[PDB]
């Protein structure tokens, strides 16, 4: 039984791990092809908002950094298509909701011929 | 690199048993014939790095 | 006789909560160690305490009525309440039979529990403790595990927004990751009973009020008519959320145990994805169809004609299943089978090795993939060949006969009456094609007068 509370230390691991942000996305493709190394990131990571305390501080005022301390970095479509891949959940496109949105066109299709 | 194909898109290869070619030309084999479990579970609960 | 005296102060206490706050922490102080007899007695008694008062609305988030005192009362008593149980029922099977029958009872108690309470946030501690019994190799001397089994299935029946589901299959994923898959089937069929993720579908009398008193009670409702429609709102949300991590949860369930290749689980492993299949992501159809296409080929290398069977059938229940919208290797699956098919001698067995219960409405229910021997197999991917999901295939219709007259020769009598019936339906569909002989003699008289 261990285990059973050993392994929950890895799973919320990677509950803080994995990426959610098309922002956070563009940065693990400029790794995973090869334009960016670790070395390259590590220089990047001292912004402007480095060298910060986070755990003593009143949340009233965290809530007021965190919001506004977002340095906008350059995108690509290329990780925007990936994490709109990562986010799509199971029940998103289901046999109901297909037969639904044909359902929607064919009573839009009726619609223009009632003119 | 070991793989030596550039900024083409992997498109080309999905029909051939290999991932292009490497310097001193030898075939760089696709590593392994997954099973259609396996596929099934990493488009359900997605891997760790994916 | 000191039982006796213990029984009545008890009682005393049962009568003083029922009808305050020192007298449960007393009756907690009760059940700490090396007195077994007040460690059943009374346990036992607080569960109809605990039934009455138990408040539904999540308990402890931090005037004359305090409800403070006796909700840190309440709260902080059954911390140790339920700590007292985790500690009773982690024994071993190595223990004092005084302490085995503490753990049994223990659990009774938590059962008893969980169908009254799992509103306020103390749940997950008597799911542990009820799912950790369950999830065991060995179940022959357990009386409880059957009736854990079924509170489990009542629960996910109840459960409409699914809060309930995804709080017990998130625990029951972690015990299923610690050990390997060795699961007893009837923990499957406790799977199946989630109807979470399926939808199957005067003026004389009235007290006077004051002016103030009505103005509020228009207030009121207004307020009510807005926890209605916002609540709506959000539990239409939260089982698109629930059946979107549910989903995933079941299915890596599903296909690990699919790794695992447990000779017993795969009935039931079917089970749930022909039930729970045509409500994930419509991209995933082809994916299980050619996830079936390869259980089948790792069955043509040489209990697995069990396996092959249950492709077949599961395949053809799917697409008989896509009720809202709008197959070669399968009916090639069986033209190839049906040697192997007869040439075994297990064709009949009641097939009760491992599983418990029969899970909820058995005689409504129809398991349509494991439904008995390999019989009802054979009969039902027939069936859902030449009834449903078309393929209609005169041809075909032929060549399954003449396999069928070589199939005749190596059956037990049951199974060879069932065939014949269902050439018999092969006669009303396609009009060309005790005893040992009997029957032929209507169906060869169906063949000299007719071709």
């Amino acid at each position: 039984s261990e285990e059973e509370k050993n392994q929950t230390k890895k799973e919320k691991h990677s509950r803080d791990i994995d990426i959610a942000t098309v922002e956070a996305m563009t940065l693990a493709h400029q790794l995973a092809l090869g334009q960016k190394n670790k070395h390259d990131l590590v220089d990047e990571g001292f912004n402007r908002y480095t060298f910060r305390d986070t755990e003593n501080l009143p949340d009233w005022f965290l809530e007021d950094e965190k919001e506004h301390s977002k340095i906008n970095k350059p995108i690509t479509k290329e990780a925007a298509m990936a994490i709109k891949e990562k986010i799509k959940a199971m029940n998103a496109r289901p046999i109901k909701k297909v037969a639904e949105a044909k359902a929607r066109k064919r009573m839009r299709a009726v619609a223009r011929l009632e003119k | 690199t070991q793989n030596t194909i550039g900024n083409i898109p992997l498109s080309a290869y999905d029909e051939m048993p290999h991932i292009g070619y490497d310097i001193n030309g030898k075939r760089i084999m696709r590593p392994a014939k997954g099973s259609a479990l396996d596929q099934l579970l990493d488009s359900i609960e997605l891997p760790e790095g994916w | 006789e000191k039982i006796l005296q213990l029984k009545e102060d008890i009682a005393d206490l049962v009568t003083k909560v029922m009808e305050n706050t020192a007298a449960l922490g007393r009756l907690c102080k009760m059940v700490e160690s090396k007195n077994p007899n007040t460690c059943k007695f009374s346990m036992l008694a607080l569960v109809p305490v605990f039934k009455s008062i138990i408040p539904g609305y999540r308990i402890r988030p931090l005037e004359v009525s305090k409800l403070r005192n006796f909700e840190q009362a309440l709260v902080y008593n059954y911390k140790n309440y339920v700590g007292r149980l985790q500690s009773l029922s982690k024994t071993p099977s190595n223990a004092a039979p005084i302490q085995v029958s503490l753990g049994i009872l223990a659990t009774q108690a938590a059962k008893e529990l969980i169908s009254t309470a799992s509103h306020f946030n103390f749940r997950t501690d008597i799911f542990t403790l009820l799912l950790r019994r369950i999830c065991k190799p060995r179940i022959s001397t357990d009386p409880t595990s059957i009736q854990i089994i079924q509170t489990f299935e009542t629960l996910l029946n109840e459960d409409e927004e699914g809060s309930i589901s995804f709080e017990i299959l998130r625990i029951f994923n972690k015990i299923l990751k610690t050990r390997n898959f060795n699961i007893e089937e009837s923990v499957l069929n406790m799977l199946l009973s989630l109807d979470v993720l399926h939808d199957y579908d005067k003026k004389k009398d009235r007290v006077h009020l004051s002016k103030k008193q009505r103005k509020a009670r228009k207030e009121m409702q207004q307020i009510e008519e807005e926890m209605r429609n916002a609540e709506q709102a959000v539990s239409a949300e939260e089982r698109e959320r629930n059946q979107s991590e549910i989903l995933k949860i079941v299915f890596t369930i599903y296909l690990n145990i699919l790794k695992n290749n447990a000779k017993t689980l795969i009935g039931s492993v079917l089970e749930g994805l022909t039930k729970f299949g045509n409500m994930a992501n419509f991209d995933l159809l082809g994916d299980f169809l050619e996830v079936m296409k390869e259980l089948i080929s790792d069955t043509e290398f040489d209990a697995e004609v069990r396996k092959a069977l249950l492709c077949i059938v599961s395949a053809f229940s799917l697409i008989s299943n896509t009720q809202y919208m709008k197959l070669s290797k399968f009916v090639d699956g069986l033209y190839a089978l049906l040697p192997y098919i007869c040439l075994d001698a297990d064709i009949e067995l009641s097939y009760r090795s491992l599983r418990l219960a029969d899970p909820l409405n058995n005689e409504i229910i129809k398991p349509s993939v494991n439904v008995s021997t390999k019989a009802e197999l054979l009969l039902k991917a027939l069936d859902h060949v030449f009834f449903r999901s078309k393929s209609g295939t005169k041809e075909r219709a032929t060549a399954f006969t003449k396999r069928l007259y070589m199939c005749i020769s190596h059956t037990p009598e049951k199974t060879s009456i069932a065939i014949l019936k269902f050439i018999d339906k092969l006669m009303n569909r396609y009009p060309e094609i005790a005893a040992t002989l009997w029957d032929n003699a209507l169906l060869e008289k169906h063949y000299c007068p007719v071709v």
